[PDB]
RNA sequence: GUGGGAGAGGGUGGUGGAAUUCCCGGAGUAGCGGUGAAAUGCGCAGAUACCGGGAGGAACGCCGAUGGCGAAGGCAGCCACCUGGUCCACCCGUGACGCUGAGGCGCGAAAGCGUGGGGAGCAAACCGGAUUAGAUACCCGGGUAGUCCACGCCCUAAACGAUGCGCGCUAGGUCUCUGGGUCUCCUGGGGGCCGAAGCUAACGCGUUAAGCGCGCCGCCUGGGGAGUACGGCCGCAAGGC
């Protein structure tokens, strides 16, 4: 699983200031991890199907988040994207 | 011609017969009965009357082997099978113990038409 | 009207599958598991000590099934 | 690391040599498979509810242990090659959840 | 975000006992089986019943519910691992990032198809025994595909709550699962029954709406002809849309 220790690492790392967790970047580090982990699962495992429903949608999540942020500030996304190597 | 004188009693009883098969302490079989083994033929040799004429061979029979004391086993749910106990019961054998037996599946095998649903 | 099995009994740990003269108690005339009527134990309860059960049988310590006296 | 509870059934005919030596081997099995022991009881002989591996009754073992998650299949694996050991269950641990306490 | 929780949610590997069947052995002998009654069948090459040993496959009794989980299909022995969803408390973080969703893409019971395994029990087709006015069937004895596994197709259904998704609003009572609480009880989230107002052709629905509203999607337009014909798309085919 992704124990308390990588997530507090990855919340310390994509934090906008001190005590930020919920803000867009983070979320979509975390959901990044989350999306890189339950592939890797995937991969094997190609009959999980269930769980690839649950890919599916942390995906959508990611999207729509992306989505809002290059509308709203494209500096911040495009750091972002590059920082995370997310389609570009 | 052992002579044994203490044994079992197993009592399988189903819609259809009932046979009963007496046996040494270790299980091997002394002598036996049934509806089929008297003079029952058909549908009649699994009434409870078939039933207790059985019993009553095979202890018979088994008194013959010098026998004396039994502990009753009942597989199975049939007509007359608690007949074949009541035989026994006063067969002359002494009864040492009665105690149900009867196999049940934990859901292996998958039964005919006629035993679903 | 009998009495169940809970009342009965003290604090035991429903999780220790490896205590049996507590677990024999959840066991009927035959080796099978006794219904919540006779149990008197809760919704959780009861389905944690199935586990808790099982977990023993398999252990060789509590039986699947028994034969049943006198009848 | 995750915290288990190790469960050995093995033959009660066993002589002292014998145990000690299957003693022995399940010690450094849990060794090379990564696992510390916090604590052990060894029950010894019990009567069985149904007979194993003919027998009417099996000498016991219980280890709590505290090992890497992705060895502890493996572990287990190694625990049955053992002709001696009839059976072995290795459960997650979980704290005590009791009633009329 | 932090801290907890329940769960047949999913995938992989392992493992347990009951039973069936077959094989080996012991003991035993005249029948067993099966039906409304029977017969075919099996049995002196020793069956049935009983005891011990072995092989193998498939499904998991009690727990078990009126229960739970999942988007649906569906999911049930036990163990570990990998993994999805979801609920509660705190009210800490972002600051409208929302809803719906043509097409697309994915999933999709059973049966069916392909290749390769496996094959205990069951069992379309088939071979028999009976019943009947005949019996192509209902009952009985056999039995192949199939049922099981891997991988790839198929894409249907009374795929049912015959009830699209989301949010707000409108009496209560009672039982229940699962949280948190100052724990007769209050407060969340599910599952049920009865019922206010209201709705409804009625039957019924009624905070799990079939009520009152707004958003977006799908769909209907008399019964046949017909889910047929033609065309197109998909499929190895059966056939599907
Ligand atoms: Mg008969
Ligand atoms: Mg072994
Ligand atoms: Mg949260
Ligand atoms: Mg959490
Ligand atoms: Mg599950
Ligand atoms: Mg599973
Ligand atoms: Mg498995
Ligand atoms: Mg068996
Ligand atoms: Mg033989
Ligand atoms: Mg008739
Ligand atoms: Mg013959
Ligand atoms: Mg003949
Ligand atoms: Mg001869
Ligand atoms: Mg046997
Ligand atoms: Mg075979
Ligand atoms: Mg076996
Ligand atoms: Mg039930
Ligand atoms: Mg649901
Ligand atoms: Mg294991
Ligand atoms: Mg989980
Ligand atoms: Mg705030
Ligand atoms: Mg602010
Ligand atoms: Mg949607
Ligand atoms: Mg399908
Ligand atoms: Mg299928
Ligand atoms: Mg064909
Ligand atoms: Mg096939
Ligand atoms: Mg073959
Ligand atoms: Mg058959
Ligand atoms: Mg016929
Ligand atoms: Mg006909
Ligand atoms: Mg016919
Ligand atoms: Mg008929
Ligand atoms: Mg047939
Ligand atoms: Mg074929
Ligand atoms: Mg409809
Ligand atoms: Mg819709
Ligand atoms: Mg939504
Ligand atoms: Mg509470
Ligand atoms: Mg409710
Ligand atoms: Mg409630
Ligand atoms: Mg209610
Ligand atoms: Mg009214
Ligand atoms: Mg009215
Ligand atoms: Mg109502
Ligand atoms: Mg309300
Ligand atoms: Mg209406
Ligand atoms: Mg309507
Ligand atoms: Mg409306
Ligand atoms: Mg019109
Ligand atoms: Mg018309
Ligand atoms: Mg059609
Ligand atoms: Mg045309
Ligand atoms: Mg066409
Ligand atoms: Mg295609
Ligand atoms: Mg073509
Ligand atoms: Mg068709
Ligand atoms: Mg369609
Ligand atoms: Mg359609």
């Amino acid at each position: 699983p992704i124990t308390k220790e990588e997530k507090q690492k990855v919340i310390q790392e994509f934090a906008r200031f001190p005590g930020d967790t919920g803000s867009t970047e983070v979320q979509v580090a975390l959901l990044t991890l989350r999306i890189n982990r339950l592939s890797e699962h995937l991969k094997v495992h190609k009959k999980d199907h269930h769980s690839h429903r649950g890919l599916l949608m942390m995906v959508g999540q990611r999207r729509r988040l992306l989505r809002y942020l290059q509308r709203e500030d494209p500096e911040r996304y495009r750091a972002l994207i590059e920082k995370l190597g997310i389609r570009g | 011609k052992r002579q044994v004188a203490s044994g079992r009693a197993y009592i399988h009883a189903s819609y259809n017969n009932t046979i009963v098969t007496i046996t040494d302490p270790d299980g091997n079989p002394i002598t036996w009965s049934s509806g089929g083994v008297i003079g029952y033929k058909g549908s009649r040799k699994g009434t409870p009357y078939a039933a207790q004429l059985a019993a009553l061979d095979a202890a018979k029979k088994a008194m013959a082997y010098g026998m004396q004391s039994v502990d009753v086993i009942v597989r199975g749910t049939g007509a007359g099978r608690e007949q074949a106990i009541r035989a026994l019961q006063a067969s002359g054998l002494q009864v040492k113990s009665i105690v149900d037996d009867t196999p049940v599946p934990h859901n292996g095998c998958r039964p005919k038409k006629k035993f679903r649903k | 009207r009998k009495a169940k099995v809970k009342a009965t009994l003290g604090e035991f740990d429903l999780r220790d599958y490896r205590n049996v003269e507590v677990l024999k108690r959840f066991l009927s005339e035959t080796g099978k598991i006794l219904p919540r009527r006779r149990t008197g134990l809760s919704a959780k309860e009861q389905r944690i000590l199935a586990k808790t059960i099982k977990r023993a049988r398999i252990l060789g310590l509590l039986p699947f099934t028994e034969k049943l006296v006198r009848k | 690391m995750r915290r288990y509870e190790v469960n050995i059934v093995l033959n009660p005919n066993l002589d002292q040599s014998q145990l000690a030596l299957e003693k022995e081997i399940i010690q450094r099995a849990l060794e090379n498979y990564g696992a510390r022991v916090e604590k052990v009881e060894e029950l010894g002989l019990r009567r069985l509810a149904y007979p194993i591996a003919k027998d009417p009754q099996g000498y016991f073992l219980w280890y709590q242990v505290e090992m890497p998650e992705d060895r502890v299949n493996d572990l287990a694996r190694e625990l049955r090659i053992r002709d001696n050991v009839r059976r072995v269950m290795v459960v997650k641990s979980q704290e005590p959840f009791l009633a009329n306490a």
